[PDB]
RNA sequence: GAAAUUGUUGAAAGGGAAGGGCAUUUGAUCAGACA
RNA sequence: CGUGGAGGUCAGUGACGAAGCCUAGACCGUAAGGUCGGGUCGAACGGCCUCUAGUGCAGAUCUUGGUGGUAGUAGCAAAUAUUCAAAUGAGAACUUUGAAGACUGAAGUGGGGAAAGGUUCCACGUCAACAGCAGUUGGACGUGGGUUAGUCGAUCCUAAGA
């Protein structure tokens, strides 16, 4: 159940038409629903270092790919409703656009 | 030793009440002032040809 | 604007604390409480004033020498040690 | 206490109440009126639902000018909603009553909500602020809020 | 907690800004109790309260 | 009382409003201000014809 | 002011102290008919005009 | 602890108002029993 | 016919319940109205013969107070902009810290002052009301602390003037 795998997110058709004061803000949800489907549970927590990899160039200018790494892992507290959440860190690579989706072996 | 819990029974019990009694003079000085709070004397209009 | 820009110039006082009556209405460019002339030897009071003399009247105050008046002429201004 | 018109026996009811409640009254009577009758188990998951967004609150009286949705299909209307605090206050007097209920000794498994009613409370003045300098009122309508829980006979 | 105080004695205390002013986000437990000026300048001496570099404007392009 | 009702300083606003023109206490800041005064149908007014 | 007389001062220091709730105390006299400071005064809702 | 105004329960009615007058059916309620 | 008081009388009614109030319950009168039953309630009130008046309301853009429909509606759209994690907490779009992104751009959204304000300054505790959403936050609420002069000003001088 604690899987973790590396996924491409064209975020290019996802913030199409978005007015430019929201594209980084939608961004951030548009990953939070990425997360939500690939390996679908709620409570999915974003990393710091990914936040500033979204806001990286402004509001508008959120790169066109990005490439996460999913991480189902179980919840540490009681939590009495969904008791697994998501964890989506980036994976620092030059030119992310190009790579399928892999499961990274758990260590 | 241990006594944890510490707080006052009765100065909540008689602030709770002396709090509404403040609030319900001023609502009720507020509901018997708010008729002519809009009376304006030399209001002129600007609604013209 | 003669409204809300011309209220906003309100800033310097024309009336001040007076002393013979400790209300702001001491005019200070011209030197003469408004309520009760303050340099004039006598307060002001007007009969058509009436309910403005009540305010101002005496009995408005502690009146800490008339309250006895009554009680030392009932007694008929008498001096000296009470009894034994 | 004085309760509503409630015509059930004392030995197998439990109430709850809430009074000055900050709630406002139109719509929590629409939350008080979509449970009004059900089971206490099944409330008690709609209302949560509701919560979750799913399953609206049927809007009946107070209901002028809302919009229309999907989720009114359920229960014939076309206009509902989903009233956050007002199903947050109706839950918390839910709870109580299964808390009375259960200390009276009365079985969780057929309590059914029988009486439930809202009446309004005080009004709450504070001044809004209008064009050509003129004071309005802009108060608050708060709700007195009283339950029955009571459990199925024959 | 609320630092709020803190930040504006540390701020006063290096001399620097309040932006430039970093307290320890692991430590708000210790900086919490920093109620003097002489508590903030130990906590400065300790390394927990760090004064930030001035952001660069170069003249190299002028 | 022969005072009684009459120690008001009140007069009417008359027309170009939209209220009776009953007299009413000028002034502001209190609720007494506007309220009617001087009449026999007012509250705080004097009574008809007061007794001698 | 910052600069002001000793004569408004005075009066600014009795409008301070004149500024408290009513004591606890007050309430539980015999035949106590005060429930609240109804003279209390903040400098957000009325001025005093000295 | 009245009325305006409101909630719940019960009864009843309801094709672009509602209310009212005369008459009777139907439902409720009351009456005296001529005891 | 009805109301508030007065002089007589019923050696009138009443804590075993006076007055009041509610009552698609009953009776009498053409009607104004009067009487009874039930519920509620808790200290005084009626019948008749007369006397007296601040004596009967549907209206006066009536006075004061209270409440509706509109209506959970109009709206809460100027000042470029917010996002992630953690802490606290019952509860975090709004608090705190860190990380980012930006803004005022030295005629500033900076650092002081004059009028004016009066304790808003600062700390601890708190969140019923206020902050037209929220709130664990606050110029709020409760309790306290805080303003040190031979040299800075007033004080002294005169101006237009009083
Ligand atoms: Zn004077």
């Amino acid at each position: 159940d604690v899987v973790t795998r590396e996924y491409t997110i064209n975020l290019h058709k996802r913030l199409h038409g978005v007015s430019f004061k929201k594209r980084a803000p939608r961004a951030v949800k548009e990953i939070k629903k990425f997360a939500k489907l690939h390996m679908g549970t709620d409570d999915v927590r974003l990393a710091p270092e990914l936040n500033q990899a979204i806001w990286k160039r402004g509001v508008k200018g959120v790169e066109y790919r990005l490439r996460l790494r999913i991480s189902r892992k179980r919840n540490e507290e009681e939590d009495a409703k969904n008791p697994l959440f998501s964890y989506v860190e980036p994976v620092l690579v030059a030119s992310a656009k190009g790579l399928q989706t892999v499961v990274v072996e758990e260590d | 030793r241990s006594f944890l819990p510490a707080f006052d029974k009765k100065g909540v019990q008689t602030q709770q009440r002396v709090w509404q009694t403040e609030r319900f003079d001023k609502k009720r000085l507020d509901k018997r002032s708010a008729k002519f709070v809009n009376n304006q004397p030399h209001y002129r209009d600007q609604l013209l040809q | 604007g003669k409204g809300t820009p011309s209220f906003g110039k309100r800033h310097n006082k024309s009336h001040t604390l007076c002393n013979r009556c400790g209300r702001r209405s001491f005019h200070v460019q011209k030197k003469t409480c408004s309520s009760c002339g303050y340099p004039a030897a006598k307060t002001r009071s007007y009969n058509w004033g009436a309910k403005a003399k009540r305010r101002h009247t005496t009995g408005t105050g502690r009146m800490r020498y008339l309250k006895h008046v009554s009680r030392r002429f009932k007694n008929g201004f008498q001096t000296g040690s009470a009894s034994k | 206490a004085r309760y509503g018109a409630t015509s059930t026996n004392p030995a197998k009811s439990a109430s709850a109440r809430g009074s000055y409640l900050r709630v406002s009254f139109k719509n929590t009577r629409e939350t008080a009126q979509a449970i009004n009758g059900w089971e206490l188990t099944k409330a008690q998951k709609y209302l949560e639902q509701v919560l979750d967004h799913q399953r609206a609150i049927p809007f009946r009286r107070f209901n002028s000018s809302i919009g229309r949705t999907a989720q009114g299909k359920e229960f014939g209307v076309t206009k509902a909603r989903w009233p956050a605090k007002s199903v947050k206050f109706v839950q918390g007097l839910l709870q109580n009553a299964a808390a009375n209920a259960e200390a009276k000794g009365l079985d969780a498994t057929k309590l059914y909500v029988s009486h439930i009613q809202v009446n309004q409370a005080p009004k709450q003045r504070r001044r809004t602020y209008r064009a050509h300098g003129r004071i309005n009122k802009y108060e608050s309508s708060p709700s007195h809020i009283e339950l029955v829980v009571t459990e199925k006979e024959e | 907690a609320n630092l709020r105080t803190q930040k504006r004695l540390a701020a006063s205390v290096v001399g620097v800004g309040k932006r430039k002013v970093w307290l320890d986000p692991n430590e708000t437990s210790e900086i919490a109790q920093a109620n003097s000026r002489n508590a903030i300048r130990k906590l400065v001496k300790n390394g927990t309260i760090v004064k930030k570099a001035v952001t660069v404007h170069s003249k190299s392009r002028t | 009382s022969e005072k009684a009702g009459h120690q008001t300083s009140a007069e009417s606003w008359g027309t170009g409003r939209a209220v009776a023109r009953i007299p009413r206490v000028g002034g502001g800041g209190t609720g007494r201000s506007g309220q009617g005064a001087f009449g026999n149908m007012c509250r705080g007014g004097r009574m008809f014809a007061p007794t001698k | 002011a910052a600069q002001k007389s000793f004569r408004i001062k005075q009066k600014m220091a009795k409008a301070k102290k004149q500024n408290r709730p009513l004591p606890q105390w007050i309430r539980l006299r015999t035949n106590n008919t005060i429930r609240y400071n109804a003279k209390r005064r903040n400098w957000r809702r009325t001025k005093m005009n000295i």
